[PDB]
């Protein structure tokens, strides 16, 4: 929930108000099955991030740094 | 047939009503053959004398009666 | 692997011979999966 | 299906069946499986068919018949459905779980009539005829809608 | 091509005949009584040999019963049975400690070769003129004809009555003439046994040839015994010469294996029905699959025959091999003699010879010198005489060495040989390539041969002489019938096939064109209305109410004095019924069970029932439709096109099958998740967590997780530390395939229960809404509320029950919840067995009657009918729902495994079974039961209840009982405790029980 | 059961790879039927034993515990058990806990009716008439713990547990060790009213003619799981509240 | 082969088959599609069948005989095959 909170804001660019709006419409529309990869877990939010677009009325380097600090 | 075919001019009132009654009297021998036959009204021209008709189809199909 | 035509009212001393005649020394395919088992569930972390 | 066979062949001796007078097992679980709850409702259902048609259904699955069953006279274990001059009465026997025996007599429903009078079998018969039109009606309706 | 087919688990043993000597009994008495056979047809006499063949003290017994109480006054077919009857005890009697016996009564046919106006081809076998009986075509058979020359009337009742020919067939006909003194001089026989001559040829030897024919004269009066033979026999296939020789051995009592390349249910099944039509008093037949081109079988075949019944063989030994198997090979010239050739060539010869080799090292092993087994060799008279045969001659032709080898090795003891030159035999009775010239050939003054005459014929070559004559020198046989004597057959042959192509193919066209012609000179008025339209059939599904007889027809069933004398209000009655199983509802098992194959009706109900067809009243496409429908594509479907969609796809998803995953959750057996327990022998790699899951796992675990605040989200961070438990997940392979499951697309939905409903309720309740909607059908009555008309609210009961009930609904409270899965808040409520029960009386009936749920586990239906009736006769209800119902799920299906109850699915197929044939009761190899899914209801009233009402009455229930059995430690263990429903004293049995006789107890009434 | 402490399992996916452990080699490809790619097992060829590396996507359970607001119950005095009336350890070691309720109900029973020795019956009535009319709510439902759950852990579990389970068998165990009636046996399901239909059936049953004698009654156990239903149902009282 | 009778037919036997009789059928049957391939219709090829006059006469032969006795087809398949312009039989009966 701290990588679909961030997601929300890098993809998107919602804060932390609509970000909770936007896992509520992810609750109701619920998937039946544990999502198999990080793409589809992604395509799920875009779809959920545009249904809440519908609702409320709302139209739209430095991971390699990471690598060597995960090792270390 | 009471209500489409006219007893005083031995007739039916309208050809399209005739082809109506036919087309109905296949359906009762489609719905209570057991097998595939050849047809008991072959031609709409054996209707015009239309109570002998009637008996012939629900002769060979009794069940229909009931 | 062997059974005798009737074991059920044989006594367990003369079965063990009757096994024996025809039994290599090695735990077989039962009693090497009840050792696994016995380790498994009833030794701590790291006991193999 | 030896103690069935068993107590079948025993109540059939007791009651002085005449000896050549096998009765007629079938066996549908060879059809259905079985459905451990269920067993004998499927049982009566399939009794009451071979009731009023007296077509007894063979078990098809009956290759080899266990020669330990011969010792039993009185039943006959057939393979092919047998098409008969009409069954007057079927035994449905279950065994259960837990020492847990049952057996049903269903006897063929013509003999209720010889019991009532002309007028109220008349009266009855017009009152069936009626209701099995009415059922069709409704049984062809809610089935295509 | 040499794969190994054959295992000695795969071997399917067919010894009951005791048991079908009455069943074909039986068959018989009703065929005569329904007038299916009268008293001409020749199957009443064929049908009566095969009941003597099986005579036995039981079987007298049973044909004393049924034929001594048959009423001769009740129509000309009762006549009929109880004159045929008697006779045929009168024979079966004299026969009783007699060897059964060969002997063919079927009418000899011809060929007939028939050419119509249009030129169509027809095959036709036609009775010949003068040849009636097999006595004759023995005759026919010495006398040869014109042709072969190298330069008696015992009156029977056959065709007029097959009473009096019964009488016939024990008493044995002694002739003072045999047909040996009919041949001519200076003329062949067209069967004849030949006689090497020192120069090194075979000669018709004209007195081999009388003993050979005679011992045939006498088959055909007599018969011919096979008691004690013990045969192997390969190639004996359905529609062979093979095949009909096996009926014969087996008709004489013979103990035959005979082996399958195509082993199947569809053929374990073929043989099961000759067996249990032929198999006289002592045969036995074995079916064991079987490769002849493989090597490594044939050593196998002759070891499972040999060996002891203790290490799992048979215990035989061989009095005679039959070595018919053959690939056919065609088109195949000497510049195409490739693999199939090379692998038929092998094998039709040298695993021919492998296999008689084999049985001289397993005769000898044992020290047998005195028992050898004659080999029966198929040869051609025609070796490259045809061409486009591949190996074929070049494989028969080589079998004449063994006629020299005979002599020269070490093997005359063991094996005999008897090689049967077998000629043209007309394959079946359609159109073979072959049987449109045959009518043709026997112009020339020949003969050709049905496959009961060939079989006849070489049936001949184990008569008990020419067993004695093999022993001596080997035999040929000539039973090709005079084609040696016709010159240039290829060619003569080829003529005959052109001459009926041409005047055909000639006369189809000439045919077309003259009716081109007429089109054109007169148009399309003088061949339209002429024209003919046909009428295709719709599903008319009918409820099968009972047929109710006219009043005078009823009294007649009945005693006169039981009018008046029941009180009908304590009389309880099934009034309506219904199931859902494996083969859908009441009337489509009914289908399966009785008939085995579905009608236009069974069709339609179990496409509608799966969801293949679906109703459309509208615009299809534009166009106005009103019928079924492809449930997938809505394309229209008529009634007549369902089978050919949708029969294949219907009984593939029906019945007993391999377990379908979809329709239990994903529960595969072959993949069986448990969880095994694991010490964290290292530190794990942190996760994130809610506070509140963190907590959870704290509190589980204590010192051996670490949980932190990770203080920009809030959420926790969870450390499971070294000595933590974890869970794994690993897979059991499950040894229980199949079960009886409700056929695939079955839907509450189909029926009409609503989304609510379904996604609350445990499948279980489904399958008992839908039985008991489906059983006031039965009962006609479509409106529950109806009965309240008749009867207090307080008078309807449900007294149906479960052996387990919800078992999805416990998987939820057991194993759904520890994995904290969602699971519906009132799953508890779901479980109880007492709740299909609620739901029925919340959804449909309203009763406040009396509700008494039984639990009997396998009997849970017949206590649940008992407690009904008691509960009508107490007076608490008038109406009472009465049945069962239980669900198949992973975990019974693997309690029921553990306990072994069950059928093991991979035992079953070592033996080959299939799924349908794994339920197998009375059976010999039967070996655990096959656990299905469903629900049965009856609906029970008083009798006097359902007159006043109109409802269909389906049977009485004259009786139901429950009882316990004893002492014992066996919970599973079935007892004998329901005797006590025929406990009667016997004591004071001298006079009767005035009690017993109905008249006395009208009298005091 | 610690109703303070409710073990549930939370699955979680491996976001890094496991430290290897032992197992046998049917134990390894069992853990390799069910994971597939992912995990990896390999033979250690000194022992025979093989390694199990559970890798990257892998599932695994996790215990967690609830701390659940049911903590009191009716419960049978501590220290009751069925060797002090005389019940033999074959017998406790084999049936279910509320098969040894009803079986020294059955004999407390006989005893309040002047029947010390349940055979003296058959000096008045046939063998076929005493009947066994009782009957359970849910029944042994332990016995549904190990088919359900226990089995799932890879726990022991007698292989004839299914047979306890079945609400049929309290009184085929009654039949076996005390009466051996061959009378009917009519087991009702009548969740909380299952003792007073009990009565009824029992009482038809004997006006019917069927049975003389007739044993009719009652018998429930309390387990966590049942607890925690009737808790999510809101039927039983929240403890904590309380 | 020698000393091979009848039970002790094996592969060696199998073997010699495809010699002395599978195989020389396969070579006729190469050497006409060779001579058709090039509508070579009036240079046939005599093939000379080395034949026994003893089938079965001696025994312990094998499968020698069953060989033999084989190429005895080849006088018929002559006149009712299609190969009679590229192959001629001449089976040669070799004595003692
Ligand atoms: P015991 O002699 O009680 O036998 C138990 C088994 C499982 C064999 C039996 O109940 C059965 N299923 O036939």
């Amino acid at each position: 929930i701290t990588v679909a909170r961030k997601y929300l804001q890098t993809r998107w660019g919602l804060p932390s108000g609509r970000q909770d709006g936007v896992l509520l419409v992810a609750l109701s529309n619920e998937p039946a099955a544990r999502l198999g990869s990080e793409a589809d877990a992604k395509a799920f939010l875009d779809s959920m991030a545009q249904k809440y677009a519908s609702i409320v009325g709302v139209d739209l380097l430095e991971e390699i740094t990471k690598d060597h600090k995960v090792l270390a | 047939v009471e209500l489409m075919f006219i007893r005083s001019t031995n007739s039916w009132f309208d050809v399209t009503w005739r082809t109506f009654t036919g087309d109905f009297l296949r359906r009762v021998e489609e719905r209570f053959t057991k097998s595939k036959t050849l047809s008991l009204i072959q031609s709409y021209s054996l209707l015009d004398k239309p109570d002998e008709a009637i008996e012939k189809v629900f002769n060979a199909y009794p069940a229909a009666r009931e | 692997g062997t059974t005798p035509e009737k074991p059920e009212e044989t006594p367990l001393e003369e079965l063990a011979e009757t096994f024996q005649d025809t039994f290599s020394g090695a735990l077989g395919k039962q009693s090497s999966s009840l050792l696994s088992r016995l380790i498994s569930s009833k030794m701590p972390g790291g006991f193999t | 299906d030896k103690n069935e066979s068993a107590t079948i062949n025993e109540m059939m001796k007791h009651l002085g069946r005449s000896e050549g007078n096998p009765v007629i097992g079938v066996f549908q679980k060879f059809l259905t499986g079985h459905p451990k709850g269920a067993a004998g409702a499927w049982m009566m259902n399939g009794a009451l068919q071979i009731l009023n048609s007296g077509i007894i259904p063979g078990n098809r699955n009956a290759d080899n018949v266990d020669k330990i069953l011969e010792q039993f006279e009185y039943v006959l274990y057939p393979s092919k459905t047998l098409k008969t001059d009409g069954v007057r009465a079927v035994s449905i026997t279950s065994f259960g779980f837990g020492q847990k025996g049952g057996q049903a007599i269903v006897v063929h429903p013509d003999y209720l009539y010889g019991a009532i009078t002309e007028d109220r079998y008349n009266e009855y018969v017009a009152k069936v005829s009626a209701r099995e039109k009415s059922a069709y009606k409704f049984f062809h309706n809610g089935m295509i809608y | 091509g040499v794969a190994t087919s054959f295992s000695r688990k795969k071997a399917r043993t067919f010894d009951s005949s005791w048991n079908w000597a009455k069943q074909s009994l039986l068959s018989l008495y009703f065929e005569i009584i329904h007038g299916v056979l009268k008293n001409v047809d020749r199957e009443v006499v064929s049908e009566a040999i095969n009941i003597m063949n099986r005579s036995n003290d039981a079987l007298i017994k049973f044909m004393e019963y049924h034929i001594s109480n048959t009423d001769e006054t009740k129509g000309e077919n009762y006549q009929l049975v109880k004159t045929l009857g008697e006779q045929l005890i009168e024979n079966c009697k004299q026969v009783l400690d007699v060897d059964p016996v060969y002997k063919d009564v079927a009418k000899p046919t011809g060929p007939k070769t028939a050419i119509d106006k249009n030129g169509n081809i027809t095959y036709s076998e036609e009775p010949r003129e003068k040849v009636r009986k097999l006595s004759q075509y023995v005759q026919e058979m010495a006398l040869g004809g014109p042709i072969t020359k190298e330069s008696m009337d015992v009156e029977d009742a056959l065709d007029k009555d097959s009473t009096k020919e019964v009488a016939s067939l024990p008493n044995k006909s002694t002739i003072s003439k045999t047909v040996s003194s009919t041949i001519p001089r200076e003329t062949i026989p067209f069967l004849h046994l030949r006689k090497k001559t020192p120069a090194g040829d075979w000669k018709y030897d004209r007195q081999l040839s009388s003993l050979f024919l005679d011992g045939l004269e006498k088959a055909a009066f007599n018969g011919v015994t096979f008691k004690d033979k013990y045969v192997l026999i390969t190639g004996a296939g359905k529609g062979s010469i093979g095949a009909e020789v096996l009926q014969g051995l087996l008709q004489g009592g013979a103990k035959v294996v005979v082996t399958t390349s195509r082993f199947s249910k569809q053929v374990t099944d073929y043989y099961q029905s000759i067996y249990a039509k032929y198999g006289a008093k002592g045969s036995t037949l074995i079916v064991v699959p079987f490769n002849q081109g493989s090597k490594q079988d044939v050593e196998a075949l002759i070891e499972f025959i040999y060996d002891t019944e203790k290490n799992g063989g048979l215990g035989w030994d061989l009095d005679a091999i039959i070595p018919f198997a053959a690939i056919p090979e065609q088109g195949i010239e000497l510049e195409h003699i490739d693999s199939k050739s090379e692998f038929a060539h092998r094998i039709m010869l040298t695993n021919i010879l492998r296999m008689m080799g084999c049985v001289k090292k397993q005769k000898s092993a044992r020290g047998i010198e005195t028992r050898p087994a004659q080999v029966i060799l198929p040869m051609s008279p025609n070796h490259g005489t045809f061409g486009g045969d591949g190996m074929y001659s070049e494989s028969k032709l080589s079998l004449e060495t063994l006629f020299n080898r005979w002599h020269s090795e070490s093997w005359a003891n063991q094996l005999t040989v008897c090689g049967a030159i077998i000629g043209w035999t007309r394959g079946t009775g359609l159109m073979s390539a072959n049987n449109i010239i045959a009518e043709g050939i026997e112009k020339m003054g020949v003969r050709t041969f049905s496959q009961k005459e060939m079989a006849f014929n070489l049936l001949g070559l184990l008569t008990p002489e020419v067993v004695e004559l093999c022993q001596k020198s080997p035999v040929m046989a000539d039973l090709n019938g005079g084609l040696q004597f016709v010159p240039e057959l290829k060619e003569f042959t080829a003529k005959l096939r052109k001459e009926l192509v041409e005047t055909s193919e000639v006369r189809k066209a000439v045919s077309i064109e003259t009716a081109l012609e007429h089109k054109v000179v007169n148009g399309n008025s003088a061949d339209a209305a002429y024209a003919q339209v046909e009428i295709q059939p719709r599903a008319n599904i009918q409820l099968d109410f009972p047929e109710l007889k006219p009043y005078k027809q009823v009294k007649q069933i009945a005693p006169a004095e039981l009018e008046g004398l029941l009180d009908l209000e304590r009389v309880i009655v099934v009034t309506g019924f219904a199931e859902v199983g494996p083969w859908g509802s009441a009337r489509t098992r009914w289908e399966m069970e009785a008939f085995g194959e579905f009608s236009l009706e069974g069709c339609v109900e179990m496409a509608w029932i799966m969801g293949f067809i679906s109703y459309h009243n509208g615009n299809l496409k534009g166009r106005p439709y009103t019928g079924w429908v492809d449930s997938k594509t809505k394309e229209p479907v008529d009634d007549k096109d369902v089978k050919a969609k949708y029969e294949t796809s219907i009984l593939e998803h029906s019945g007993i099958r391999l377990i379908e995953p979809e329709l239990f959750n994903g529960y595969n057996p072959e993949k069986k998740e448990m969880i095994q327990e694991v010490i964290v022998e290292e530190d794990l790699e942190p996760f994130e967590a809610s506070k509140e899951t963190a907590e959870q796992f704290k509190h589980q675990h204590g010192d051996k997780v670490d949980i932190f605040e990770i203080p920009e989200t809030g959420e926790y961070s969870v450390k499971l530390l070294k000595g933590a438990t974890l869970y794994i997940p690993k897979a059991l392979r499950f040894d229980r395939l199949v079960a009886g499951q409700i056929p695939t697309g079955w839907n509450a939905k189909t029926y009409g229960i609503s989304d609510d409903i379904i996604s609350q309720v445990d499948p279980i309740t489904l399958f008992v809404l839908v039985s008991v909607v489906e059983a006031f059908i039965a009962s006609g009555i479509t409106d529950p509320y109806e009965m309240y008309k008749y009867v207090h609210v307080s008078e309807v009961g449900n007294c149906s029950g479960s052996g387990m009930g919800g078992v999805s609904a416990l998987r939820g409270m057991f194993k759904d919840r520890f994995k904290d899965e969602p699971v519906q808040n009132d799953i508890l409520q779901e479980s109880f067995i007492n709740t299909m029960s609620a739901w029925v009386n919340m959804l449909l009936i309203s009763s406040s009657g009396p509700i008494k749920t039984p639990v009997g586990a396998c009997a849970t239906s017949v206590e649940s009918v008992d407690i009904g009736v008691e509960t009508i006769l107490s007076g608490k209800a008038r109406i009472c729902i009465v049945g069962g119902y239980d669900d198949f799920q992973e975990e019974g299906s693997f309690e029921f495994g553990n306990m072994k109850a069950t059928s093991n699915t991979l035992e079953e197929f070592e033996h080959g079974r299939t799924p349908a044939e794994m339920s197998r009761p009375a059976t010999t190899t039967r070996n655990g039961f096959m656990e299905a899914q469903g629900a049965g209801i009856q609906i029970i009233m008083q009798a006097d209840l359902a007159l006043k009402m109109g409802v269909p009455i389906y049977g009485i229930v004259a009786m139901a009982a429950t009882a316990t059995d004893k002492i014992g430690r066996s919970v599973p263990a079935p007892g004998k405790g329901i005797l006590t429903t025929a406990r009667e004293h016997h004591s004071s049995v001298k006079y009767a029980s005035p009690n017993l006789n109905m008249k006395y107890r009208k009298r005091q009434l």
